[PDB]
């Protein structure tokens, strides 16, 4: 038949982003549980600035949604080939015109690019009525970074219900977490604030936050909590407010949708999402 | 017609709970919606009569919801061949069962997600997190299932009692993930949640293991708050409860859009508050 093209993006700890080395391979490493790390080659943009060409270079991508792969590919016996989205972005739908276009990997799915979205991909009713997600691969929600130091009681603190441009926060643009506040109005002051100072990529607003740019930064959690897990000058603050999970994307006619959902599923039970959990996520303090 | 769906219920607070109905006025009232439950004439026959029930709960407000916004009526009733679902001798009973052979639309409680029910019924996205958690008194030194404790009980003197209630999700998963343990562990099956707390309370058991939506709602309202969850909270096999249908229902997109719209609406987090917020 064909192989699968699977899309990703740089998030770790789900997804890490390496330079290949000078032959083009990519360099054995280790676990911290001394395993050999599975790494695939995943071609994608090097040039990842806002209104530039997105000339693609081969690189080595590996962690928790590459182990997920993997385990996914040998389960089901599919091939496939990865690349990084092109335009850097999650996915959600914007007016155009009257015109809505997915952006993000969302569209890269939806118009053929992808077949498979293998990601930190948060379940939502906008992405759920164009696309179809698996069960969720990993439980988790959104909280609030800050720097050591910063002191705030979580999402209800005036300075983010009251905002000024003395406390500046925001998050990734064209994100799930940008849909989440945009679509309820209880939320609409937070994200007038927010849409002035929103970052093109968590990296870019977690280091924002280190550099005292950014007062705080709200995004998932399994994300912010391993950053802080590593970062001794970054702390999570408010612990979740709201929850959600996430889950493989693929469109709404593939073939492989109940068996990848099955595969989740089997890998909760018998303890491999634990031993990614393990091998990923939470293995510091 | 086509819209009036038979839908089966299983009672287990806060997710649903089940209350008498008005002998005048035989309404249901407050909070509450219609259900109804077979029971027996005697056991010498298979006669049986229909009683009018009442039943409310966080899994209740979730069909009135969801009967609400994708326009369905119901006939709520509630499962008399077994609880949640296992299969016996390759023969789905339970909530599962009542789906699988078609006698209810979709079964709605604290019906927990897995692999081996996915294969014959169609869950809906979760919308309760859960999982397996393991309640013990405060203090305990237990790190989580794997704990040595419990995979070789016997490597202790005296040895660690612990037990589920059998047949669901969570023995299920235990019988397959950890033989040693779960022939151990059979020898302090308890009958239901409500005997096994009294158990660990009075020294009987020192640990229970069971569904974590259940375990968090029942730690929440202890007596004291000298039972807790182990691990502040955690969870094994992380799964959800999901609304069952049968294979290739036409009911379930419409169904899980609107479990989705709830959440990113934030109308989850006040059920939340609502049924299952404890003192604890
Ligand atoms: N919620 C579980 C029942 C309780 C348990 O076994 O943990 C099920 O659907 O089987």
């Amino acid at each position: 038949s064909t192989r699968l093209k699977i899309v990703t993006i740089h998030q770790e700890p789900f997804v890490y982003v390496k330079p290949t080395m000078s032959d083009g391979t990519c360099k054995e490493e280790f676990t911290v549980n001394g395993d050999p790390v599975k790494k695939v080659i995943c071609t994608g943009p090097n040039d990842t600035s806002p209104g530039s060409p997105r000339h693609t270079v081969p690189q080595c991508c590996y962690g928790f949604c590459i182990d997920l792969l993997i385990k996914l590919a040998r389960t089901m016996n599919f091939t496939y080939e990865v690349h990084l989205v092109a335009d850097g972005k999650f996915g959600t739908q914007e007016r155009v015109s009257n015109k809505k276009e997915w952006n993000g990997m969302m569209g890269e799915l939806l118009s053929g690019q992808a077949d498979m979205i293998v990601a930190p991909l948060t379940i939502n009713n906008e992405r759920a009525q164009y696309i179809e997600f698996s069960k969720p691969f990993k439980y988790q929600g959104l909280t609030i970074l800050v720097k050591k130091g910063t002191r705030i009681t979580g999402i209800n603190d005036p300075r983010l219900r009251n905002p000024s441009d003395k406390f500046i926060y925001a998050t990734v643009k064209q994100s799930s977490v940008d849909i989440y506040f945009r679509r309820q109005v209880e939320l609409s002051t937070m994200y007038r604030h927010m849409e002035k100072h929103n970052y093109e990529s968590a990296a870019e607003a977690i280091q924002a936050v280190r550099d005292n740019k950014l007062h705080a930064f709200i995004w998932d959690s399994a994300v912010l909590e391993f950053e802080a897990s590593q970062k001794c000058d970054l702390v999570t603050t408010g612990e979740l407010f709201f929850r959600s999970g996430f889950g493989i994307g693929m469109r709404k006619d593939s073939p492989w949708k109940q068996n990848v959902s099955l595969s989740i599923l089997k890998s909760h039970e018998n303890g491999f999402m634990e031993d990614l959990d393990k091998t990923w996520v939470r293995y510091q303090e | 017609d086509d819209n009036h769906l038979s839908i089966v219920t299983l009672e287990e607070a806060p997710f649903v709970i089940v209350e008498d109905i008005d002998p005048l006025t035989e309404t249901c009232v407050r909070n509450t919606v219609p259900c109804r439950k077979f029971v027996k004439i005697n056991n010498s026959t298979n006669e049986g009569m229909n009683v009018k029930k009442c039943c409310k709960g966080f899994c209740i407000d979730i069909l009135k919801k969801l009967s609400r916004t994708v326009k369905f009526t119901y006939d709520l009733y509630l499962v008399t061949n077994g609880k949640h679902g296992k299969k016996v001798n390759n023969v789905w009973n339970g909530m599962i069962g009542e789906v699988v052979y078609q006698r209810a639309v979709m079964a709605v409680g604290s019906l927990t997600i897995n692999e081996e029910r996915s294969e014959v019924v169609d869950f809906s996205v979760p919308f309760v997190e859960t999982g397996i958690s393991v309640m013990v008194s405060r203090g305990t030194q237990v790190t989580g299932l794997s704990d040595k404790k419990f995979q070789r009980p016997h490597d202790y003197s005296p040895p660690f009692r612990f037990g589920t209630v059998p047949n669901g999700s969570t023995e299920r998963n235990i019988r397959n993930n950890y033989p040693y343990m779960h022939q151990y562990m059979t020898r302090f099956n308890q009958r239901g949640v409500e005997d096994a707390l009294v158990s660990l309370k009075t020294g009987k058991l020192d640990a229970f293991i069971y569904d974590a939506a259940v375990l968090n709602y029942k730690a929440g309202r202890d007596e004291g708050c000298k039972l807790v969850t182990i691990g502040s909270g955690y969870i094994f096999a992380t799964t959800g409860y999901g609304i069952a249908l049968q294979k290739g229902s036409p009911w379930k997109r419409q169904i899980d859009l609107a479990l989705l719209q709830f959440v990113g609406d934030g109308e989850m987090e006040e059920l939340e508050t609502l049924w299952l917020t404890g003192i604890c």
